[PDB]
């Protein structure tokens, strides 16, 4: 056939550009980053009314300080979720302080391009790693599977990704408030989605420096959901 | 630096054949004939030897070859592949069996050992399969005379007569009429002399034709005296003399 | 070793031998979960084209991993015992390190694991195999039900179908199943699980197989007689 | 590299089948028919040889009834070099069973193990799959009397009465006809007989033909005893039968 | 066609990979020729030196494996010295593992089983050579021993190779129908050198200088190679009569 | 064509496809300057961004106090090829007490691209590299190719439109090889050099990346603020 | 672990066990039971060194569990003793052995037999009508051997049980504080929960 | 028999101020009753305004501090420059030394 | 065919033609000559200079194994270098276990078997290279030069690269007007006119001349190179005779 870390006439590895089609397949994922705090939020699309859609687990907690939401093939991301945890809980254990959030993407990035004939095959799925350290305060980064990551004041990917960031770039300055910013994911999450959003096709997330990170309730979610509503509505 | 053939070689064809199983059984029907018949108290197995060139030294290359005391093999197909498998049974003769009980295997359990080395060269990664059949007569106390076919599969069966390579299936037929299970050792030695001339173009004599026994103990050949439970090998290499003599009364 | 990565991207970005995986669950028999307000009902099809068979010893579909959980599969067979055996072991060394029986969503996730590992590894190929996991939690009254799939993504499910026609049983129960108020007893539960069947099986009992699961360990496999009377009631009330 | 000539055992095909495994079964499908009837009082394992010659020396000859231990038969379809690596496989396997538990290995137990080695070969490894179908008879204390079959997928089941090799579509709806669960060894015995005396491509059935084994509980004082018959034994019970 | 580019069966049951790899034994266009006297084995060989810049002292085919046994190779120069170098590190071996001199037809079976090995064995090619060994034998006597890329080997009263093989073997085969012996019937091995010389010169139909004949001589307990003085030696013998 | 499925095949002409196209790499990378004077040695860096809202992907990473390189390609590969230069330079420190000569920095680099050149499964390295450092014999510039070539120069560039860059320190070599003892000179001469290998975009304070070692100058980086001096 | 001490009558297998747990100076605990069922009709008690006797206990326990749902089966005590004797004999070559010695009392509910089978650390497998580890067996054997029947009752195994625990709170020096005492019958296994 | 430890003396001080901190070591380096030098630095700038002494057997001390030293350089690489806190510092040490549990370092260390 | 697709395939020929495409990489590569002299060898080559700003006398392409042997080659320089790690590691080896330095022909069959074991198997790559080495041993000079398929002669004067057909025209010429044999400093003295003679295939970039040599009287039988006014003189010998 041909060989799985072979490069392109025009100088790209051919299995992480088809590994990057995959992504595009999977259900959105939205990141903003504030001066408040990082919101990230998530499509759930159920195959099915009868799967119990709150058993959807695509945003995920790393450490207290670090979250993160995932878009592609969902269960490449366990062992990577599962690096991270170790990662951050490691540094912790050699160093007694909290790992840096650029620090902690970078180590799941080293993961990234280890395959060949190590594992068969890329890894299907793109991360939006979102966090606080005390050095660059609060942070989103857009981990791929080519090994490379870009920090991001918002970021959408999925398969709404493009019409989203088109939206998030009209609708990000950096006074955004937390509130702000919240109302912000949900709207542009109802823009892209196929089905109608609500509380239980939708999820909402957010990490503060007091409080850490925290999925959202469905009953706090429904109550942004009907201020988005109205908001929308007054004018 | 690298052996990365760790996948099969041989696999199945849509019409469920192996392929280099059935073109080494191919390779064996365009080697040299070889036959064997059993006797009531003797196992005869013969072959022609086909000489590359007549400046080459044909006593050299032995195609009946001695395994064990009472076990002996002969083939038809690739002489290499042959010359291989017969150190390879020599030696698991010894490391399987000899060195646990203290005693030589019973013909059918070093066929049995053969036919395993034979059958993972047809299943291994980067491998194909012995391009050889063998023939093995032998002798030991519990079962008696036997002989034995051995094919690249690894399958193996019993025969009171058969041949093998170039004109196996006229010798077979040749071989149908002539026994039957009266026959003594000396009767199945000008079977064989006669099944032989058809298959043979050129010249028919001691020293173009090879034959081996398996027959009565040899305590002439043992090499030493003094333990009575040691009366000798009997397997023994017809001499280029003890042949002409039969073909005299032929 | 043999490394060679047979589960790999194509240019669309999909990896054919998991989705080849998936056609082979979709060849497999039906199988069925429904859970109830107090159990859970695990229903499996038995293809009648094998007659002169010995029903004693002949592998169960349903096949326990602990006292507390079952696992049911479409797919192939020969592949479902290596899951099976991977999560009987699983179930016990979590006891032995734990000192507590596994939950029905972390077992799921033991499974789901292995079935992606087999994803994106040298030299293997994917499990043809999807599962079904139900049982009840320890000291929990509340039932479980999981599904998981070859690419290892796993989820709950009220009620769920895998296998051949699985499409036509789904279609059923999601104009039968009501979340709002779901099957209240056992025989309801067992009942809809039955009827949920009897869209594709077409033949009467021999043809299906019911293991009901309970609160605290109590795993019963229904019998022929026990599962034709379910039968015989269905197509009763079916004539009007 | 070496990427080029990898045949590629075991993947699936677009339709979701292994390549390796169906056409090792069409293999298969060529080799001698075995049968295996289960009664009440004992089991039966029939089966066809394959090559018709009358050099053949064929009381010292086994090619499709081998013995795993005193309470377990199998007869083989399909490459015979293959089935005998899995029966000394099989073989060791009860002897280690015996020797942890100093207790005989029940039959479910054995077919599993060796149907989990035809298993690895069709899902890792890059080897060929093993060209063999087994039907299992053997004895237990537990579930009694036992058949099963298995095949190259490792996908293995229980039977009442079975055939694999050739011609089993044919042998399994006659079969299917005759057999009632009532029935005893005797009526077996003629049964699995009668029914490759049908299915056979040859012109007639006669003893240098056949192997032929039985499992009873009806040996001395409550044991049981494997018995391979031998050439002048299958000789007669095809005249007893009626068959020659 | 992938089975004539590894070492598997064609439909035929051949291994066109082995077959070719006897092609590649003519690629150096020099003929060889091994002979058997009383007490010696001669080896003699073809020297063609082209470019007028190589150093003629190191271009060679004779390799000394051993004190008592010598190798001529018919094939490329790097596949002759990867099978010399093998050769003498067996012969070394064998002689520490067993505690006597490996003998000239056990090291030509052991390398014609090594051969094997590459036509049954995928990831090796076959050496592209045909190896011929000599020596005098302290239980055999005078012995002539050819290993080729199929792993056959056999021994010889007299042998050739390379492309003009048939020419020298049909002029061999006709001496020995004369003399009704398996050796040449001379008592020192200066003279059996010139009998294999002068019958190469008959056979080939080409005169030789001392810079055109490369010479290797097996003697009891030595195997040595001449030089081109004491090849002009032979040569001004053969023409004086 | 049928001989570029992997790096273990020769074309007909002699050519190795893979290499040639990890080469290719490189091209599509954003443009990065080396130059150098007898006193000190400059790297400078266009960075690239993936839209307005991201970051500017980082080009220049440090290997020792006395040396570092400039990317352009894959970053990951950068990342391991720098990390394997990180621990050559810290095993000559622990083991020798001695800082890692530059030019053999660079064989060492060139050695190892060269064996996933000749062994099947592994591929080339897709990524360039511009490798300063001052060490006992001054001040010096290094260019690598994942080919292995490794090829010490006064300056260079590599990346997209690096042939403009490229032509002006043709020109300048013998003007900017004398600025020793100043180093915002020096700078200026490789940000005017890199500008020659601008289209539409121009140099902006996020988009600017500069690093210099010298006689008495640790290997230090300059981002944001720190370089708006230069633009 | 002290004293391990089993006993077989007619219908069932009695076991009981110490429950002190003394490190060095002081008695670190008094209710302690060294016992882990297996099965639901085997039981196996437990003595030796500290941390290896419950290590052990737990990993057969595991094992014979695991067996249990593959096969949907109860393995005999025969073959439970077997396959802990391996394990044990396996112990004994390794770097590091199993200082531990287990009584395994089951019920066969093929045979309707109590069966009590002794194995020492070393992996010494024997069946006896009543059996002890460790220093117990010097004092209880003898006692046993004189009023022991095969046909007694479970009433009458445990007031001879009564007999076996005076008789070393008596004479050996280590306090044990008492023991749990556990029968093994065709019903399962059940604590006396006052002795 | 090989004694693969030594004694090489000395002894060092650490105190804590309000703003600052000192770390003192006497110069002397000695072998049972054998001076080997009168000025052999033992308190050392590990960098990070981090000082660390590893006092009692020199080729173990010499070892652990080299060690430490590389380890605040990896720390820089792997984290962006982030100064090493001296807390950070501490359990870092902690790990080094605990990694020899079975094989020790012979020292007494003070950062 | 397909036969020229893997390494260590013989075609029906007999032929290895991934080999044969290595020696294309070799032909064109730059220049490299090789010439024995009375006690010792001379090595020289042809670098390009692509641009101005290459640093002259820097980019250093022949190499010395142990302390008595020169290489240099003409193809891929990398390749070059991995046969000349292979080679220190080989050289050292020898003097580790035997104490003498290794001798010319003992090195020679070591590269030989190494690049010969690059043609077995089609999980590596074939030496992209040609490699003209020597230097003085026990028994005198030597001089050598080696092909991708592994072979190897000893030689009188040796040439590779791109040029090599003007160079073996002169390289001949020496042979039969010097038979009696040439000086070490004549030798270094022709190598420059040579490799000067042989750039009129490589016209284009004007280049640097890089000249070693070892001489049993003129460097006490060790690898130095040719430096200052010995190379100077060398290069103005060279500028005179191509007017
Ligand atoms: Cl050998
Ligand atoms: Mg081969």
């Amino acid at each position: 056939d041909r060989g799985v870390s072979t490069f392109s006439p025009e100088g790209r590895l051919f299995q992480v550009e088809y590994s990057l089609e995959a992504i595009k397949l999977g259900s959105t994922a939205i990141g903003i980053a504030t001066k408040e705090g990082v919101v990230l939020g998530v499509e759930k699309r159920a195959t099915s009314p009868l799967l119990e859609s709150d058993s959807i687990e695509k945003i995920v907690e790393i450490d207290r300080h670090i979250g993160c939401a995932m878009s592609g093939l969902t269960a490449d991301a366990r062992s990577m979720i599962e690096h991270a945890r170790t990662a951050a809980v490691t540094h912790n254990l050699y160093y007694d302080e909290d790992i840096n959030v650029e620090s902690l993407t970078q180590s799941v990035c080293d993961l990234a391009l280890r395959f060949g004939e190590l594992m068969s095959r890329p890894f299907g799925v793109a991360l939006l790693i979102a966090g606080h350290d005390a050095d660059d305060g609060y942070q989103l980064f857009h981990a791929e599977p080519s090994g490379t990551f870009y920090r991001y004041n918002a970021k959408a990917i999925g398969s709404g990704s493009e019409g989203a960031q088109a939206e998030l770039l009209n609708e990000w300055h950096s006074s955004l408030t937390l509130k702000e910013a919240e109302l912000l994911v949900l709207k542009i999450l109802k823009q892209v989605m196929e089905e109608k959003l609500d509380e239980n096709n939708a999820q909402l997330s957010c990490i503060t420096k007091q409080d850490g990170f925290k999925i959202y309730d469905n009953e706090k979610t429904a109550e942004l959901i009907k201020e988005l509503k109205e908001k929308e509505a007054a004018e | 630096m690298t052996d990365r053939y760790s996948f099969s070689l041989t696999t199945f064809s849509p019409s469920g054949k192996l392929g280099q199983i059935d073109y080494a059984l191919t390779a064996v029907k365009q080697g040299v004939t070889s036959l064997g018949i059993k006797a009531t108290n003797g196992v005869v197995i013969a072959t022609e030897k086909k000489s590359s060139s007549p400046l080459a030294m044909s006593e050299t290359l032995s195609k009946v070859s001695l395994l064990t005391p009472d076990i002996g093999a002969v083939y038809s197909g690739m002489g290499p592949d042959y010359r291989v498998l017969v150190d390879k049974s020599r030696k698991v003769a010894h490391t399987s069996y000899k060195r646990i009980y203290g005693e030589y295997p019973p013909t059918k359990l070093l066929v049995s050992e053969v036919a395993k080395i034979m059958q993972e060269a047809t299943q291994s990664g980067g491998v194909r399969p012995f391009g050889v059949s063998l023939l093995i007569a032998g002798h030991d106390e519990f079962n008696g005379f036997s002989l034995y076919q051995v094919d690249p599969s690894g399958s193996y069966f019993p025969w009171k007569a058969t041949a093998i390579g170039k004109g196996s299936v006229a010798a077979k037929t040749f071989l149908e009429k002539r026994w039957n299970d009266e026959l003594e050792l000396e009767d199945a030695i000008h079977i064989a002399l006669l099944t032989l001339k058809e298959s043979v173009e050129g010249e028919f004599n001691g020293d173009t034709i090879e034959l081996a026994i398996i027959g009565d103990e040899n305590p002439d050949l043992l090499g030493y005296t003094g333990i009575p439970t040691d009366k000798g090998p009997r397997f023994r290499k017809l001499t280029s003399q003890e042949i002409n003599d039969r073909l005299e009364a032929l | 070793g043999y490394d060679r990565a047979l589960s790999i991207f194509s240019p669309d970005g999909h990896i054919f031998q998991v989705e080849y995986a998936l056609e082979a669950v979709k060849r497999g028999t039906c199988a069925v979960g429904v859970k109830g307000k107090n159990c859970v009902v695990l229903g499996c099809e038995r293809r009648s084209t094998l007659k002169l068979q010995d029903t004693r010893i002949t592998p169960s579909k349903v096949s326990k991993i602990d006292s507390h959980v079952v696992l049911s599969f479409s797919g192939l067979n020969a592949d479902s015992r290596i899951l099976i055996e991977k999560a009987r072991v699983e179930a016990q060394s979590h006891r032995l390190t734990l000192e507590d029986p596994v939950t029905v969503e972390y077992l799921t996730r033991y499974v789901a694991g292995v079935q992606q590992r087999y994803t994106q590894s040298g030299g293997v190929r994917p499990f043809g195999v999807s599962t079904l996991i139900a049982g009840f939690d320890p000291r929990d009254d509340e039932p479980k039900l999981y599904q998981t799939e070859p690419s290892g993504i796993y989820s709950s499910w009220s009620a769920q179908t895998i296998g051949r026609n699985s499409k036509t049983v789904r279609e059923f129960l999601e104009k039968n199943y009501d979340r709002k108020e779901p099957p209240a007893t056992v025989e309801e539960c067992v009942k809809l699980t039955v009827r949920s069947l009897l869209e594709v099986v077409q033949t009467g009992a021999k043809n299906i197989e019911i293991t009901v699961v309970k609160p605290d360990s109590d795993i019963v496999a229904l019998s022929s007689e026990e599962i034709n009377q379910y039968v015989t009631q269905i197509e009763q009330e079916k004539q009007e | 590299g070496s990427r080029r000539y990898d045949s590629r055992t075991t993947i699936f095909s677009p339709e979701g089948r292994l390549y390796q495994v169906e056409y090792a079964l069409e293999s298969i499908s060529h080799a001698g028919t075995a049968i295996g009837i289960m009664a009440s009082d004992g089991i039966v394992l029939a089966a066809e040889r394959k090559v018709t010659s009358t050099l053949l020396e064929q009381d010292t000859s086994t090619e499709k009834l081998y013995k795993l231990n005193d309470k377990i038969a199998v007869a083989v379809a399909g490459l015979t070099a293959d089935a005998e690596i899995l029966i000394n496989t099989a073989r060791i396997h009860a002897q280690n069973y015996l020797k942890t538990y100093n207790e005989d290995i029940p039959v479910e137990i054995l077919v599993r193990r060796l149907s989990d080695i035809k298993q690895g070969y069709t899902q890792h490894g890059g080897l060929r799959p093993f060209g063999v179908s087994f039907i299992y008879a053997g004895y237990d204390d537990r579930y009694g009397y036992q058949l099963y079959t298995s095949n190259p997928s490792g996908n293995y089941t229980g039977w009442k009465a079975i055939s694999v090799g050739a011609n089993t579509s044919a042998a399994q709806t006659l079969l299917q006809m005759d057999y009632k669960d009532d029935m005893k060894v005797d009526d077996a015995i003629e049964l699995a007989l009668k029914t490759l005396s049908k299915t056979t491509d040859s012109s007639a059935l006669t003893y240098d033909r056949l192997e032929f084994a039985t499992i009873r509980k009806g040996a001395n004082d409550g044991e049981v005893y494997q018995k391979i018959f031998k050439p002048q034994e299958i000789k007669d019970i095809l005249v007893k039968t009626g068959i020659t | 066609g992938y089975d004539r580019h590894i070492t598997i069966f064609s439909p035929e049951g051949r291994l066109y990979q082995v077959e070719y790899a006897f092609k590649a034994t003519n690629q150096t266009n020099i003929n060889s020729l091994a002979v058997r006297g009383k007490d010696c084995t001669v080896v003699i060989s073809q020297k063609k030196v082209p470019d007028k810049l190589l150093d003629p002292t190191t271009v060679s085919y004779i390799f000394c494996i051993s004190r008592t046994i010598g190798m001529v190779v018919n094939g490329p120069i790097p596949d002759a010295r990867n099978a010399a170098l093998r050769a003498k590190a067996e012969a070394a071996e064998f002689r520490y593992k067993y505690g006597y001199d490996m003998p000239c037809d056990v090291l030509a079976k052991r390398m014609a089983n090594l051969s094997q090995i590459y036509t049954q064995r995928a990831y090796m090619r076959p050496l592209g050579v045909i190896l011929t060994f000599v020596s005098v034998d302290e239980e055999l006597g005078p012995s002539i021993y050819k290993t080729d890329p199929a792993g056959y080997y056999v021994g010889y009263k007299a042998t050739a190779t390379g492309p003009k093989q048939q020419e020298i073997t049909t002029n061999l085969e006709n001496h020995f129908k004369k003399s009704k012996i398996d050796h040449i019937n001379e008592e020192s091995w200066e003279k059996v050198v010139e009998f294999a010389i002068t019958h190469m010169i008959d056979a080939l139909g080409t005169e030789f200088s001392k810079n055109d004949l490369e010479v290797g001589v097996a003697t009891k307990d030595k195997f040595f190679t001449l030089s081109a003085e004491n090849i002009e030696e032979r040569l001004v013998a053969i023409a004086e009569q | 064509n049928n001989y570029d499925g992997d790096t273990v095949t020769f074309s007909p002409t002699g050519r190795l496809f893979q290499v040639e196209y990890a080469l290719e790499a490189i091209k599509q990378g954003s443009v990065t300057v080396g130059l150098r004077s007898n006193t000190h040695a400059v790297l400078v860096a266009l960075k690239r961004n993936a839209d307005e809202l991201s970051s500017y992907q980082k080009k220049i990473i440090k290997c020792d106090e006395h040396m570092g390189l400039s990317l352009a390609g894959l970053a990951p590969d950068a990342r391991v090829l720098s990390n394997y230069l990180r621990q050559q330079c810290n095993y000559s420190s622990l083991v020798f007490n001695r800082k890692l000569a530059v030019e053999r920095a660079g064989h060492l680099l060139c050695d190892k691209a060269q064996k996933n050149t000749q062994s099947y499964g592994g591929r080339p390295y897709g990524v360039g590299l511009l490798i300063i450092g001052y060490d006992k014999s001054g001040a010096h510039l290094l260019e690598f190719q994942p080919s292995g070539n490794v090829t010490e120069l006064y300056g260079t560039a590599i990346g997209a439109r690096s042939q403009g860059a490229k032509t002006y320190l043709e020109r300048t070599l013998d003007t900017f090889i004398k600025i020793d003892g100043n180093p915002d000179e020096l700078i200026k001469a490789g940000v005017e050099a890199i500008s020659q290998s601008l289209r539409d975009e121009s140099l902006t304070v996020d988009n600017l990346s500069i690093a210099i070692v010298g006689k008495d100058t640790p290997f230090t980086i300059y981002d944001g603020e720190a370089v708006a001096k230069y633009i | 672990m002290d004293i391990i001490l089993g006993i077989r009558v007619q219908d069932s297998v009695i076991l009981a066990s110490s429950k002190a747990v003394t490190r060095g100076i002081s008695v670190l605990k008094d209710s302690d039971d060294k016992t882990r069922q297996l099965s639901p009709h085997t039981l196996m008690s437990f003595a030796g060194e500290a941390g290896d006797t419950v290590q052990f206990a737990e990993y057969i326990q595991a094992n014979i569990q695991l067996y249990s749902i593959r096969e949907d089966y109860e393995l005999s005590p025969q073959a439970v003793s077997s396959f802990v004797r391996q394990e044990l004999a396996k112990s004994i070559r390794s770097r590091r052995p199993y200082q531990v010695n287990v009584l395994i009392g089951g019920y066969d509910k093929k045979k309707n037999k109590p069966e009590l089978y002794q194995i020492d650390y070393l992996g010494t497998k024997v069946e006896l009508p009543y059996g002890a580890h460790g220093y117990s067996g010097f004092y209880t054997f003898s006692l046993l051997d004189h009023h022991y029947r095969p046909d007694m009752t479970t009433e009458e195994g445990l007031d001879l049980l009564k007999l076996c625990v005076q008789e070393l709170e008596k004479r050996m020096p280590m306090d044990f504080k008492g023991v749990i005492v556990k029968i093994v019958d065709k019903d399962g296994i059940r604590q006396v929960d006052d002795f | 028999q090989f004694n693969p430890y030594g004694d090489n003396g000395g002894t060092i001080l650490g105190i804590a101020g309000e703003d600052f901190a000192v770390l003192a070591g006497d110069t002397r380096n000695i072998t049972d009753y054998s001076i080997n030098s009168r000025y052999e630095p033992k308190v050392f700038d590990c960098g990070d305004n981090i000082v660390m002494s590893a006092n009692g057997f020199a080729a173990d001390g010499d070892a652990l501090v080299k060690r430490f030293k590389n380890s605040v350089k990896w720390y820089h690489f792997d984290h962006n420059d982030k100064k090493l806190s001296i807390n950070s510092a501490a359990r870092n040490i902690q790990h080094l030394l605990y990694g020899k549990r079975f094989f020790p370092y012979y020292v007494h260390t003070i950062i | 065919t397909g036969y020229d697709l893997s390494n260590s395939v013989f075609s029906p020929d007999g032929r290895n033609f991934q080999v044969e495409y290595a020696v294309k990489a070799v032909e064109n590569g730059t220049t490299s000559i090789g010439i024995k002299c009375n006690d010792g060898v001379v090595f020289a080559v042809e670098k390009l200079i692509t641009s101005k700003l290459l640093v002259p006398q820097k980019n250093v392409k022949i190499q010395v194994v142990d302390r008595h042997i020169g290489c240099v080659y003409s193809g891929l320089i990398p390749d070059g270098r991995h046969l000349v790690n292979r080679g220190r590691e080989e050289a050292a080896s020898f003097k580790k276990l035997y104490k003498t330095p290794i001798p010319i022909p003992a090195f020679a069959d070591r590269l030989g078997q190494y690049v010969q074991a690059h043609t077995l198997y089609n999980s590596v790559r074939p030496f992209g290279v040609s490699t003209i080495f020597g230097g003085v041993d026990k028994n005198g000079a030597h001089l050598y030069m080696l092909e991708p398929s592994g072979s190897y002669w000893g030689y009188k004067g040796a040439a590779t690269g791109k040029g090599r057909q003007s160079a073996k025209a002169e390289l001949e010429k020496l042979v039969d007007h010097h038979p009696e044999g040439l000086s070490a400093r004549e030798a270094v003295k022709q190598a420059a006119k040579i490799i000067y003679l042989a750039h009129e295939d490589n016209k284009e970039k004007d280049f640097e001349l890089e000249i070693s040599w070892c001489s049993l009287s003129e460097t006490n039988g060790l690898h130095k190179f040719v430096k200052g006014d010995l190379l100077q003189e060398a290069i103005d010998f060279a500028q005179k005779e191509i007017n």
